[PDB]
RNA sequence: GCGGGGUGGAGCAGCCUGGUAGCUCGUCGGGCUCAUAACCCGAAGGUCGUCGGUUCAAAUCCGGCCCCCGCAACCA
RNA sequence: CCGAGGGUAGGGCCCGUGACUGGGGCGAAGUCGUAACAAGGUAGCUGUACCGGAAGGUGCGGCUGGAU
RNA sequence: UGGGAGAGGGUGGUGGAAUUCCCGGAGUAGCGGUGAAAUGCGCAGAUACCGGGAGGAACGCCGAUGGCGAAGGCAGCCAC
RNA sequence: CGAUGUCGGCUCGUCGCAUCCUGGGGCUGAAGAAGGUCCCAAGGGUUGGGCUGUUCGCCCAUUAAAGCGGCACGCGAGCUG
RNA sequence: GAAUGCCGGCAUGAGUAACGAUAAAGAGGGUGAGAAUCCCUCUCGCCGUAAGCCCAAGGGUUCCUACGCAAUGGUCGUCAGCGUAGGGUUAGGCGGGACCUAAGGUGAAGCCGAAAGGCGUAGCCGAAGGGCAGCCGGUUAAUAUUCCGGCCCUUCCCGCAGGUGCGAUGGGGGGACGCUCUAGGCUAGGGGGACCGGAGCCAUGGACGAGCCCGGCCAGAAGCGCAGGGUGGGAGGUAGGCAAAUCCGCCUCCCAACAAGCUCUGCGUGGUGGGGAAGCCCGGGUGACAACCCCCCGAAGCCAGGGAGCCAAGAAAAGCCUCUAAGCACAACCUGCGGGAACCCGUACCGCAAACCGACACAGGUGGGCGGGUGCAAGAGCACUCAGGCGCGCGGGAGAACCCUCGCCAAGGAACUCUGCAAGUUGGCCCCGUAACUUCGGGAGAAGGGGUGCUCCCUGGGGUGAUGAGCCCCGGGGAGCCGCAGUGAACAGGCUCUGGCGACUGUUUACCAAAAACACAGCUCUCUGCGAACUCGUAAGAGGAGGUAUAGGGAGCGACGCUUGCCCGGUGCCGGAAGGUCAAGGGGAGGGGUGCAAGCCCCGAACCGAAGCCCCGGUGAACGGCGGCCGUAACUAUAACGGUCCUAAGGUAGCGAAAUUCCUUGUCGGGUAAGUUCCGACCUGCACGAAAAGCGUAACGACCGGAGCGCUGUCUCGGCGAGGGACCCGGUGAAAUUGAACUGGCCGUGAAGAUGCGGCCUACCCGUGGCAGGACGAAAAGACCCCGUGGAGCUUUACUGCAGCC
RNA sequence: GAGCUAGCCCUGGCCAGGGUGAAGCUGGGGUGAGACCCAGUGGAGGCCCGAACCGGUGGGGGAUGCAAACCCCUCGGAUGA
């Protein structure tokens, strides 16, 4: 049946993706968050 | 005179729809037209605070001239008579000799082809726009401005009417569609005559499809809710009310009168509604 | 199992707050009418379901008994 | 081939009967009231409407087959 | 052909009297109702009185033992 | 109660005997035939249907007879629901 | 040494279940150390509105080639979507960007909010919508509207010529629109040809034929031809389109109108450029100078912005055209022609799937286009079949029980069972024919019946063509033939009577309930006069609505018919300027503290003093409620009638053992041989009753009852058969569970149900296929129940607050 | 976190083929004129049958599954809410 994980990349990167966050006050302290920790990428790989 | 169907299938049995008859054109003034952007029932929140609303047909809005004074002396000719999916009322199309085209809403009776105009000098007639001081006791009269040059905000809807009763200084005494009797001041402008389609009323929806086509989503009871959701929700089986009988919200919804009560217009009201 | 009730012939007061049994109808005698009813004037009939106790004194207060209506009997 | 009739299916008319139900007729001495005949004690009748244990009553309009 | 009477019918218009209600005034101890009363209404200012307003319905006098209509029935006044 | 699945039905039986039938007896208010009551006896047998979820019970048509109880109200790692 | 401990390791079950659609396989030949599994050939079966082909999303080298087989692949592997390496994706025209706007996002202005931030006009961003210039063939192992070949086209810059009042972010036009139905003419696609081209073939009894088989086209500028779309022309006035305007709008006059003219698309033709089958020979070569024509069917696509009808009344903005404004008219714009200029990103491969989403090469999910032929009334239905693609990554045997999926059945025919559950039956088309009832539509495919193939003869109408032949589509009549059977295979209602509930189509508990529930048109109450009420928000601001009482909110009821009674004492709401009570505040009789005193400081009664509350009224389609005992008639029985107590008033019409009736399987009637169900009545209604609506109601229902006909393996009562399993052999190989085990029966005993204790009885050791009585078998720290001064959802005249409102 | 799901907004797309035959319109009859009747034409509808598509009614299988909701046989809607 329809599960539920149906990829797009523009849903992607338009709710995840790095300018999304910037644009937060909470998606600012996932950066900082994801950064201090040492995270490899900040945010998903959607290929564009 | 509202047209009917035979009861060829189940709906089709008390389905009545509007007889059309005074309509002499069929798509509506290009220049005059903007698009209608439908809400749903969602403020700018993305919330909804009107329920039960949305999917209706879609439309493009017809823009009216409620303020008449914007061509005063200027007679116009009645071009046309058009279906406005906007309002209850049908609107007439003018054409002004100025060449500029514009809508107002038709009241009863006008013809295809006459003269209307406006101003203080205007001829007390159908169709005409005086300001209420002009306008003679005893006369019905329709697209009545609430206040002076902010546009007629009374007496709009199909059939509907007000009278006026008598003058009182800078006012007249209005009987409004309502029933109650208001001071509205002289220098507003009205429209002699009622509003048109006064069979609009008598249309029997016919079916629950035809209420989805005007944007009435199902109205759900809140007797048949959970007392979570509706003062009325819950109990095992039916249930009667219970308490005093409420809105979703809480307040009580049978008498429970609801104007404010310091409001400043309450010097301009002479008597409440009747019925 | 929890509750209320039982008093002239009928239906009800008085019981809480001990000493005084009351109201309507009915029944009995007379009146009026040709006569009956209605109406008017008078009268009788209740030891207060019962046994026991408390008390100077019990329809009344407290117990046991007979009765007569009720409310209840849920989770499996 | 037609063909008495036989068989399956579905109709129409009549008759008999049926728990129960409706009013009707009749029946020496039943219970309740007193509607009508006198202005019958609210003049009667009336078509309709609603109501009521019952006769009836009331509204609207009609008739004199109404008295003084 | 020329004339006459008429609440004959239909439509639209409109005139005064009255009842009710509403607002202003003035005013106070009762009003109303009946066989008699009571319900009811009234010092939270009624009834009675003047001025204003709204609304519906019916057309006093003329009016008759009258007139019109096929009947049912038709009455302020005005035009068609 | 860190679970022993709870009515009935179906299937499959097995046992007890306080015996419904069949076998053997005594008494009879046992003439015969057919009954009654008690004793012995558990080998075998103990039907098909209508109604209701029903156990049970009533009813139809038979029968030699249409027994009553136990097996976790026998049997859901056998079915049903 | 125990914590259903934690981490890891290794056991048990076990060589057990399983190896993932029952579309299906067999042989020969290759390669290799090794072959059921890789390659080739022949035979067989399966998909064919796909199981074929092409886009988009998503995936991200999986594509091609060479060399490999440790791991991955449910077996094998020499193969592979696997390992190593090399190669591969080419555009002015396809898609996107350098173009436009939609919701929405964002946001100079501006508004609001402790901070963070939230709004918001224009503007900007935003596409699968608008706009915009490429078609055919060839080539590679792998890309191709991209490379090459042919024929076409677009923009930008510059130049030349001719023309012109040129000029825009501004004005106007246009772009620009729905749903159903639909005309004419085309094309796509397809069928036939006794015409044209073709390697051949003659079998096995006949056939050298008007024989079989194969094929008979694609693209194309100007011009031309057919079919369509769009479009009035001149003039005079002008005050409107937020400056101007010769444009546009309005008025008048002349002329032109189912036209013509101009313009623009589609189709046809068209210089040219291509392609081109079977079959044979090794993807190719030949065929081949391949031929390339005629008739018919014919779109849902094209002309297209076409036509008609209807109501629910159907985007924007740019490109484009026109009008002018500053400005400038040595300029600029328009047209034609020429040379030059033309950037960035995608392009491999998969794509109904073994490469996407489901932990798997997973019987599931995934949007758009093409989807051939014959027959069956039609069709994308069904059977077979083309092109193309596949046999589903374990096999070989055997022929038990038992399970699954399937076929048949003597006599009976629901006797099965909670229930005809299930499975029969019926089944398409054509004609005959069809009841109660009804809202006149219906009920209706009611019911029930008859026909249905093949052959010959006669014949009526249409389409194309021409009016004929041919082809093609509807038919009518007559005579015959065959079988058990003619919708001969596949796809394709069992029906009727009667209740309950709900009017109806609709909606619902994703994943145990599809219903009688929700919704629903309709009816009623109530709020709301607009800066509405109401709703979201601290706010600004939104929604309501660019709506205005024939409107919008809330509430109940629920099509329709006939109807909806009595109670306002309590609660709610509405009304009520009186009176009563009432907080802050006003007032300040009268006191008090202190100081030498002036003074400073505190207490403070009467009285004035909102809403709310009392108090007086109204109000039921507001919350709600609508009695008890006793007596009475000329047989009895029963009470129309009376008596009395209580109420705010004592249940009206109509229904009634009911989705409601406890006693209850009430009593009677019907249906049955028999009826705790069912249907019709009765009425002492435990405990109906009128918008939590009362009583009915044609029609409708995968709802729930009851009956009958039909037909049946449901059953008496089981039998045989098929295939997939199970069973045996080779390969690969789990699981929950498990204190250890050398793990019998009876009668007892025991923490009261013992393989483990006692006594007796029985039993040689170890397996395999089977059955499920036990191991209080497994699973899940019982949901029930209680306990915890544990938790959470919900309610209210529980407490206490808070938003909101007054 | 609304890439599942529920609703709404904007913009696109999809619904084989059969059946029934509303209003209107045309003609004929009828009347003082009408209503109205009949035939044709017409193509209405939360209309009827049935693929796609959307569902999930009954039964059976599956139950350490092909699958953490599947498979088979039946069945509902299919121009509309
Ligand atoms: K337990
Ligand atoms: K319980
Ligand atoms: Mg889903
Ligand atoms: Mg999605
Ligand atoms: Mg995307
Ligand atoms: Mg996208
Ligand atoms: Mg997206
Ligand atoms: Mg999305
Ligand atoms: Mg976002
Ligand atoms: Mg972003
Ligand atoms: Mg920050
Ligand atoms: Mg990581
Ligand atoms: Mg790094
Ligand atoms: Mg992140
Ligand atoms: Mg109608
Ligand atoms: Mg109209
Ligand atoms: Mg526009
Ligand atoms: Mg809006
Ligand atoms: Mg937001
Ligand atoms: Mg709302
Ligand atoms: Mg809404
Ligand atoms: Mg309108
Ligand atoms: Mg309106
Ligand atoms: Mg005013
Ligand atoms: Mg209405
Ligand atoms: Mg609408
Ligand atoms: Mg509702
Ligand atoms: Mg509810
Ligand atoms: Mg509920
Ligand atoms: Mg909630
Ligand atoms: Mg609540
Ligand atoms: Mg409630
Ligand atoms: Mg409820
Ligand atoms: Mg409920
Ligand atoms: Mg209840
Ligand atoms: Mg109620
Ligand atoms: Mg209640
Ligand atoms: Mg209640
Ligand atoms: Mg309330
Ligand atoms: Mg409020
Ligand atoms: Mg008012
Ligand atoms: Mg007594
Ligand atoms: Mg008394
Ligand atoms: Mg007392
Ligand atoms: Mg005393
Ligand atoms: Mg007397
Ligand atoms: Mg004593
Ligand atoms: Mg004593
Ligand atoms: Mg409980
Ligand atoms: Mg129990
Ligand atoms: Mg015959
Ligand atoms: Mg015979
Ligand atoms: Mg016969
Ligand atoms: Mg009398
Ligand atoms: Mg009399
Ligand atoms: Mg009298
Ligand atoms: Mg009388
Ligand atoms: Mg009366
Ligand atoms: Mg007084
Ligand atoms: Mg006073
Ligand atoms: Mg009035
Ligand atoms: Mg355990
Ligand atoms: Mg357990
Ligand atoms: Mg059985
Ligand atoms: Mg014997
Ligand atoms: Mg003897
Ligand atoms: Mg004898
Ligand atoms: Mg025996
Ligand atoms: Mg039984
Ligand atoms: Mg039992
Ligand atoms: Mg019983
Ligand atoms: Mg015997
Ligand atoms: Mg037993
Ligand atoms: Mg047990
Ligand atoms: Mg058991
Ligand atoms: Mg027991
Ligand atoms: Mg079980
Ligand atoms: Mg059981
Ligand atoms: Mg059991
Ligand atoms: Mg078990
Ligand atoms: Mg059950
Ligand atoms: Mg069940
Ligand atoms: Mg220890
Ligand atoms: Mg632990
Ligand atoms: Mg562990
Ligand atoms: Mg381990
Ligand atoms: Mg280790
Ligand atoms: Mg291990
Ligand atoms: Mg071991
Ligand atoms: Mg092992
Ligand atoms: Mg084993
Ligand atoms: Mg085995
Ligand atoms: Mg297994
Ligand atoms: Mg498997
Ligand atoms: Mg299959
Ligand atoms: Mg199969
Ligand atoms: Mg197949
Ligand atoms: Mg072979
Ligand atoms: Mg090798
Ligand atoms: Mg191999
Ligand atoms: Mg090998
Ligand atoms: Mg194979
Ligand atoms: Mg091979
Ligand atoms: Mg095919
Ligand atoms: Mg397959
Ligand atoms: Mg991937
Ligand atoms: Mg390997
Ligand atoms: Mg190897
Ligand atoms: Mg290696
Ligand atoms: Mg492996
Ligand atoms: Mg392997
Ligand atoms: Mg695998
Ligand atoms: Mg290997
Ligand atoms: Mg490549
Ligand atoms: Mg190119
Ligand atoms: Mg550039
Ligand atoms: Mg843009
Ligand atoms: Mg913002
Ligand atoms: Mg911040
Ligand atoms: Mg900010
Ligand atoms: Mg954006
Ligand atoms: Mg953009
Ligand atoms: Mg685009
Ligand atoms: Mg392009
Ligand atoms: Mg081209
Ligand atoms: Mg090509
Ligand atoms: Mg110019
Ligand atoms: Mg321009
Ligand atoms: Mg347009
Ligand atoms: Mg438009
Ligand atoms: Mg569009
Ligand atoms: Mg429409
Ligand atoms: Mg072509
Ligand atoms: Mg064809
Ligand atoms: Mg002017
Ligand atoms: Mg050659
Ligand atoms: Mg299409
Ligand atoms: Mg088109
Ligand atoms: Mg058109
Ligand atoms: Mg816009
Ligand atoms: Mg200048
Ligand atoms: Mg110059
Ligand atoms: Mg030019
Ligand atoms: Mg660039
Ligand atoms: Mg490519
Ligand atoms: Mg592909
Ligand atoms: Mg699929
Ligand atoms: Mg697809
Ligand atoms: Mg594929
Ligand atoms: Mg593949
Ligand atoms: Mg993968
Ligand atoms: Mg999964
Ligand atoms: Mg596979
Ligand atoms: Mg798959
Ligand atoms: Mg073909
Ligand atoms: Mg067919
Ligand atoms: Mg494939
Ligand atoms: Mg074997
Ligand atoms: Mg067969
Ligand atoms: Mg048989
Ligand atoms: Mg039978
Ligand atoms: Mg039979
Ligand atoms: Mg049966
Ligand atoms: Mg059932
Ligand atoms: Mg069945
Ligand atoms: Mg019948
Ligand atoms: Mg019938
Ligand atoms: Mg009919
Ligand atoms: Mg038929
Ligand atoms: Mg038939
Ligand atoms: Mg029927
Ligand atoms: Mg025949
Ligand atoms: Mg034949
Ligand atoms: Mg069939
Ligand atoms: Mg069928
Ligand atoms: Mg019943
Ligand atoms: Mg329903
Ligand atoms: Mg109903
Ligand atoms: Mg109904
Ligand atoms: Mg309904
Ligand atoms: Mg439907
Ligand atoms: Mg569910
Ligand atoms: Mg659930
Ligand atoms: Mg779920
Ligand atoms: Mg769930
Ligand atoms: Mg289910
Ligand atoms: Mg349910
Ligand atoms: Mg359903
Ligand atoms: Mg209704
Ligand atoms: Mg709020
Ligand atoms: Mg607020
Ligand atoms: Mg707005
Ligand atoms: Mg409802
Ligand atoms: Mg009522
Ligand atoms: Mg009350
Ligand atoms: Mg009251
Ligand atoms: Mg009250
Ligand atoms: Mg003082
Ligand atoms: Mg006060
Ligand atoms: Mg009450
Ligand atoms: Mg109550
Ligand atoms: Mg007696
Ligand atoms: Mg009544
Ligand atoms: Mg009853
Ligand atoms: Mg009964
Ligand atoms: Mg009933
Ligand atoms: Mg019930
Ligand atoms: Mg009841
Ligand atoms: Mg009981
Ligand atoms: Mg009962
Ligand atoms: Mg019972
Ligand atoms: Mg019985
Ligand atoms: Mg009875
Ligand atoms: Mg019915
Ligand atoms: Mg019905
Ligand atoms: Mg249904
Ligand atoms: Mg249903
Ligand atoms: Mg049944
Ligand atoms: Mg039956
Ligand atoms: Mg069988
Ligand atoms: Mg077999
Ligand atoms: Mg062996
Ligand atoms: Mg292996
Ligand atoms: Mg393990
Ligand atoms: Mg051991
Ligand atoms: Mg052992
Ligand atoms: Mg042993
Ligand atoms: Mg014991
Ligand atoms: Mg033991
Ligand atoms: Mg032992
Ligand atoms: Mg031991
Ligand atoms: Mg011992
Ligand atoms: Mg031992
Ligand atoms: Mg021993
Ligand atoms: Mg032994
Ligand atoms: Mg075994
Ligand atoms: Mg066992
Ligand atoms: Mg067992
Ligand atoms: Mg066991
Ligand atoms: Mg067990
Ligand atoms: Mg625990
Ligand atoms: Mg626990
Ligand atoms: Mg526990
Ligand atoms: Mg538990
Ligand atoms: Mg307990
Ligand atoms: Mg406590
Ligand atoms: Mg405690
Ligand atoms: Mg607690
Ligand atoms: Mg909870
Ligand atoms: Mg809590
Ligand atoms: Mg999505
Ligand atoms: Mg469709
Ligand atoms: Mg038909
Ligand atoms: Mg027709
Ligand atoms: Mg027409
Ligand atoms: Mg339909
Ligand atoms: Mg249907
Ligand atoms: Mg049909
Ligand atoms: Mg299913
Ligand atoms: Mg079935
Ligand atoms: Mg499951
Ligand atoms: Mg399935
Ligand atoms: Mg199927
Ligand atoms: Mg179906
Ligand atoms: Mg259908
Ligand atoms: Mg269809």
């Amino acid at each position: 049946m329809k599960r539920t994980w149906q990829p797009n990349r523009r849903k992607r990167a338009k709710t995840h993706g790095f300018r999304a966050r910037m644009r937060t006050p909470g998606g600012r302290k996932v950066l900082k968050r994801r950064r201090q920790k040492g995270r490899w990428r900040l945010t998903p790989a959607v290929r564009k | 005179a509202v047209k009917k169907f035979k009861p060829y299938t189940p709906s089709r049995r008390f389905m009545t729809v509007a007889d059309f008859s005074e309509i002499t054109k069929t798509e509506p003034e290009k220049s005059l037209v903007k698009p209608l952007k439908k809400t749903g029932g969602r403020n700018n929140q993305g919330r909804i605070t009107v329920r039960f609303r949305g999917g209706g047909h879609k439309r493009l809005y017809r823009i009216i001239d409620f303020k008449r004074w914007d061509k005063v002396g200027i007679p116009a000719k009645v071009a046309a008579i058009e279906y406005d999916p906007n309002r209850s009322a049908r609107i007439a199309l003018l054409h002004y000799v100025d060449g500029e085209k514009r809508y107002i809403i038709a009241p009863d009776g006008l013809q295809v082809g006459q003269q209307v105009v406006a101003g203080p000098d205007a001829p007390i007639q159908v169709g005409n726009a005086l300001p209420l001081r002009f306008i003679p006791v005893g006369t019905v009269v329709h697209a009545v401005e609430l206040e002076p040059k902010k546009g007629a905000k009374l007496a709009r809807a199909a059939g509907t009417s007000a009278q006026i009763q008598g003058r009182e200084g800078d006012y007249v005494i209005l009987r409004l569609p309502s029933g109650e009797l208001r001071k509205v001041h002289g220098e507003c402008y009205a429209t002699v005559g009622a509003v048109g389609n006064a069979d609009h009323k008598n249309i029997v929806l016919g079916k629950a499809g035809r209420s989805r086509w005007l944007g009435r989503r199902p109205h759900v009871r809140g007797a048949a809710m959970n007392p979570v959701d509706h003062p009325h929700g819950g109990g095992e089986g039916r249930a009667p009310r219970g308490r005093p009988p409420a809105s979703p919200w809480g307040w009580q919804t049978k008498g429970l009168k609801t104007r404010k009560r310091r409001k400043p217009s309450s010097r301009f009201i002479i008597a409440r509604r009747k019925k």
